[PDB]
RNA sequence: CGCAAGACGGACCAGAGCGAAAGCAUUUGCCAAGAAUGUUUUCAUUAAUCAAGAACGAAAGUCGGAGGUUCGAAGACGAUCAGAUACCGUCGUAGUUCCGACCAUAAACGAUGCCGACUGGCGAUGCGGCGGCGUUAUUCCCAUGACCCGCCGGGCAGCUUCCGGGAAACCAAAGUCUUUGGGUUCCGGGGGGAGUAUGGUUGCAAAGCUGAAACUUAAAGGAAUUGACGGAAGGGCACCACC
């Protein structure tokens, strides 16, 4: 296992681009920079039903494999940086949200500064659904 | 017949407002019609501070809040029960309810 | 559950008190005697009912005053107080004095001792 | 809406019948 | 609306608080004012309303500014209203 | 790619801030080592990096995210230089709010040097000590006397320095610090940010300024 | 996946969740440090000082 | 991390502003226009309302160019369901965007013509003017800008009540009406047949404007009240309810 040859004064810090949507979340871990990525892991691939993948239950569990591997591989702190699915659309964070974040900190790593990142429209293109709306 | 005397909406001394997308419906309603609510919230919870304050590497760390803009449709508002009814007298009274 | 009276039983505890305030002590045992002479109650559990209301009023009377019942020892403290004493005096100190535009209305009346001034900050809540 | 609906069949009821009367004429 | 109120006779005050022609009798709220520059000395007469902008004679070349209302001086001292 | 295990074919980095910064140890960083054709310096450079001012400066505020961008890598370590700045949602989100007007600006400027800067700057007006109404809504031309005198003053200050000496200018706000004083007598106008810096264009490397910013 | 079993005992009940009525709202401590507390969602008779036994503590509860 | 394209101008944004209405929101410049206010300026009845006639007139639609990101009639599939040519989902043509011509209709609504006079109170609000202490900034200053406390014009509105009105809902106008007459344009006469047939006129088309009758019928309709009902909301309740 190698990873950056220091961590006992100081830590190796890293960001988590939690992206929680009414369909899904994911939980992906790249480095300082944003390029080069770590581990991903997304809410599908710790459920069987589709209408469980955006749930606080798996959430948590993409959480702990996404601090497993970060742990082991050379990282001890993160950075968060919250997404909604944003502009056109629904402009706030999913039920996962709150589980994933907290489910870091239960799981050893450490956190950062946190911030939300939705991208958002100075004004936008034609919203979906014509003009009485998705009526069911 | 006439049910409210601004008509339910607050226009006076104007043509046309422009629209706007009602956020869960994608309705289209207009601005001074729809139903707003500004909501400014902890990004973290009420009940898992503890466990973020604690595990912060900065010693005095204040959390973010996450501000939104929600726009409503008259039914999808009703609906989320965000409004409900009032009696025929009490319709006129415009206060924010207390808090 | 229930354990909720009834206006037939208030109403009753009430006069009685209302009437025999000086017969009627704390404990629920003689009570019961003195409502069951006084009165003609036609059964026993009412007569238990309202010897066992009229000792839970009793309990009240020995603090401050209920607001349905009158008698004679706790009406004195009112009558004795609603007449003058000692903790009122006059007018408390009879030096009061005034502002300007007072004085101004004074002066259009004929008035001329005894008084004071001052000038407020410009406007409310400066 | 039976308003509406019935301005429509009406209308093309109409078109229909002045376009065979126009056609045959 | 004191249901006796007294039309005739109004007040001497409350005649001044009314619209220039809502009075009893119409009156200008306006009047004419001597303005001395300090620099030359004349004696230049000038309306309040100005609108226009005044020079005495050669000297300071101005003596007023016009506004949307009253005209304001530029620093010419000891104007006097003018009377009747 | 499905090497085996392919973190253990990556090697790590520093990444070094320029020497205004009183923290200059930003962290680190990880790329493929060299192979064949694909070298790793190239893959390494242009990158950008957003920290906190916080994380680099220690004395002051939290938001005014920097950017940096790095240059050229000096052999386990990645010297880096500003590619602009920016502020955190949750300020901006806080400072928009009802019964006020909030007055914005922007203009493009030169830094002697061949930087070509794109400032944006915001501001709001200010309820007085004793208000007793609601609003405190400016008219239309006092927003434009605003907006002018702020303009001039975001070109003055960075059509007179070189690009260090205008970041030392961002790191404090100073330029805010004045705007808020020279349009009082318009309009109270209690705040006054440099929003956004956006770096247009840049003038070639010369390897010399970049080791004189590390210096 | 692997996590140890955590006793906790009950220092209120809340209020009666669930659409029929057949589940409780309980708050809970971890008998290890006093100073955790969570909610949760019990199934029966609870009374107030019982203790329980979570397979899965990470968890709470929010309703029905 | 960059590149390109075509849309769109969020939060500030309000019972707030402007315009004859339809409508109008990023910065800067230019062009002409406009209400209100101030005026001891000027002409001197020059005015109000209006057949004929005229300008503008959301969206959709038609003709000829450019462009085509997003959304999306028609259309093709996936679901749901007895059926589902629908509501839900994945695509998608015309259109949606700019220019040059047409079309002249909207729940185009304040469902309320325009001009003028009179009849209660109150607190706010955008514009202009006037007066007055005190805070605040520059230049220490006078000016002025931000606040503060009033007054006057006319503007969008609100609260209030035995002015008065009305079938009432409600209305300071929908009041000053059997105590009926300030001026003037448009327009209705039980419900359908029907905005139909037919003639005329306009348009490239779609269609707009004008517009009956035979026949049929005892009601259609408005405001409010009391019930019953609701796949409406709030609070409770029952092993003839559930757990
Ligand atoms: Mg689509
Ligand atoms: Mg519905
Ligand atoms: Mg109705
Ligand atoms: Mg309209
Ligand atoms: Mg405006
Ligand atoms: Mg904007
Ligand atoms: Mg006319
Ligand atoms: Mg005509
Ligand atoms: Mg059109
Ligand atoms: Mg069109
Ligand atoms: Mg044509
Ligand atoms: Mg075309
Ligand atoms: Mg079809
Ligand atoms: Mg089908
Ligand atoms: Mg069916
Ligand atoms: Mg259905
Ligand atoms: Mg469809
Ligand atoms: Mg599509
Ligand atoms: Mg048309
Ligand atoms: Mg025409
Ligand atoms: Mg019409
Ligand atoms: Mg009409
Ligand atoms: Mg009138
Ligand atoms: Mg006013
Ligand atoms: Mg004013
Ligand atoms: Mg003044
Ligand atoms: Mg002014
Ligand atoms: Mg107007
Ligand atoms: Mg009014
Ligand atoms: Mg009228
Ligand atoms: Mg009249
Ligand atoms: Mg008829
Ligand atoms: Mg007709
Ligand atoms: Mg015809
Ligand atoms: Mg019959
Ligand atoms: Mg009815
Ligand atoms: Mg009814
Ligand atoms: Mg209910
Ligand atoms: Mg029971
Ligand atoms: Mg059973």
């Amino acid at each position: 296992s190698l990873g950056p040859q220091v961590a006992e004064g100081e830590n190796v810090f890293g960001v988590c681009h939690i992206f929680a949507s009414f369909n899904d979340t994911f939980v992906h871990v790249t480095d300082l920079s944003g390029k080069e990525t770590i581990c991903r892991v997304t809410g599908g691939m710790k459920v069987k039903a589709d209408r469980d993948e955006s749930s606080p239950y798996a959430a948590m569990l993409a959480a702990q494999d996404v601090a497993q591997r970060c742990k082991e591989l050379g990282i001890t702190a993160l950075h968060i940086k919250l997404r909604a699915t944003g502009g056109n659309r629904t402009k706030t964070p999913g039920p996962g949200a709150q589980s994933a974040l907290r489910a870091l900190a239960r799981s050893g790593m450490k956190i950062g500064r946190i911030e939300d990142v939705t991208p958002i429209p100075s004004d936008s293109t034609r919203r979906k659904g014509g003009r009485r709306g998705r009526r069911l | 017949t006439k049910k409210r005397r601004n008509n339910g909406r607050a226009k006076k001394g104007r043509g046309h407002v422009q629209p706007i997308r009602c956020t869960n419906c994608a309705c289209c309603v207009p601005k001074d019609k729809a139903i707003k609510k500004f909501v400014i919230r902890n990004i973290v919870e009420a009940a898992a501070v503890r466990d973020i304050s604690e595990v912060s590497v900065f010693d005095a760390y204040v959390l973010p809040k996450l501000y939104v803009k929600l726009h409503y449709c008259v039914s999808c508002a009703i609906h989320s029960k965000v409004v409900r009814n009032r009696s025929r007298e009490a319709r006129k009274d415009r206060t924010p309810p207390p808090r | 559950m229930g354990r909720v009276r009834t206006k037939t039983v208030k109403k009753a505890a009430r006069v009685i008190i209302e009437k025999y305030y000086t017969r009627l002590g704390n404990d629920f045992h003689t009570n019961k005697r003195v409502c069951e002479e006084i009165a003609i109650i036609p059964s026993k559990k009412l007569r238990n009912k309202i010897a066992g209301y009229v000792t839970h009023l009793m309990k009240r009377i020995q603090r401050g005053p209920v607001r349905g019942i009158s008698i004679k020892l706790q009406e004195e403290e009112r009558e004795r107080r609603d007449n003058y004493v000692p903790e009122v005096s006059a007018l408390d100190q009879e030096i009061i004095e005034v502002d300007p535009d007072t004085k101004e209305m004074l002066k259009l009346l004929d008035f001329g001792s005894l008084s004071n001034l001052q000038v407020t900050q410009p406007t409310v809540g400066m | 809406m039976r308003a509406k609906w019935r301005k429509k069949r009406m209308r093309r009821l109409k078109r229909k019948r002045r376009k065979m009367r126009q056609r045959s004429k | 609306m004191p249901l006796a109120k007294d039309l005739l006779h109004p007040s001497p005050e409350e005649e001044k608080r009314k619209h220039k022609k809502k009075r009893l009798v119409q009156s200008p709220n306006s009047y004419f004012m001597d303005v001395k520059c300090p620099g030359c000395y004349k004696i230049t007469t000038v309306f309040s309303h100005a609108q226009t902008v005044v020079l005495c004679v050669g000297c300071s070349t101005v003596l007023c500014q016009p506004t949307g209302g009253k005209a304001r001086l530029t620093e010419g001292c000891s104007f006097r209203r003018k009377q009747h | 790619k499905k090497v085996v295990d392919p973190f253990s074919k990556k090697d790590w980095y520093d990444v070094k801030a320029p020497a205004m910064f009183n923290i200059r140890n930003i962290g680190k960083t990880l790329v493929t080592r060299t192979q064949g054709t694909k070298i790793a310096s190239d893959g390494l450079k242009g990158r950008v990096f957003e920290v906190s001012l916080a994380d680099l400066q220690n004395d002051e505020v939290a938001f005014r995210k920097f950017k940096l961008i790095t240059e050229d890598v000096q052999g386990k370590n990645c010297l880096t230089n500003f590619h602009g700045m920016d502020l955190t949602r949750d300020k901006m989100c806080s400072m928009v709010k009802k019964w006020q007007t909030m007055i914005e600006a922007h203009v493009d400027v030169k830094t002697t040097d061949g930087y070509l800067l794109h400032l944006f700057c915001v501001g709001f007006t200010k309820k007085c000590n004793n208000q007793i109404r609601k609003t405190s809504y400016a008219q239309h031309q006092q927003v434009r006397q605003i907006r002018k005198k702020m303009m001039e003053i975001m070109t003055r200050e960075v059509q007179t320095n070189d690009l260090k000496e205008v970041v030392n200018k961002l790191i404090p706000d100073s330029i805010g610090k004045d705007i808020e004083k020279a349009c009082q007598s318009i309009y109270p106008l209690h705040d006054v940010f440099v929003r956004k810096v956006k770096m247009l264009k840049k003038p070639k490397f010369e390897l010399g300024k970049l080791m004189e910013l590390h210096g | 996946r692997v996590q140890p079993i955590k006793l906790a005992r009950v220092t209120k009940v809340l209020g009666r969740t669930g659409s029929q009525g057949q589940c409780t709202q309980v708050r809970v401590e971890f008998m290890d440090d006093t100073s955790r507390s969570i909610i949760r969602n019990v199934k029966g008779p609870v009374r107030e000082g019982d203790v329980l036994t979570l397979l899965e503590s990470e968890r709470e509860a929010r309703r029905l």
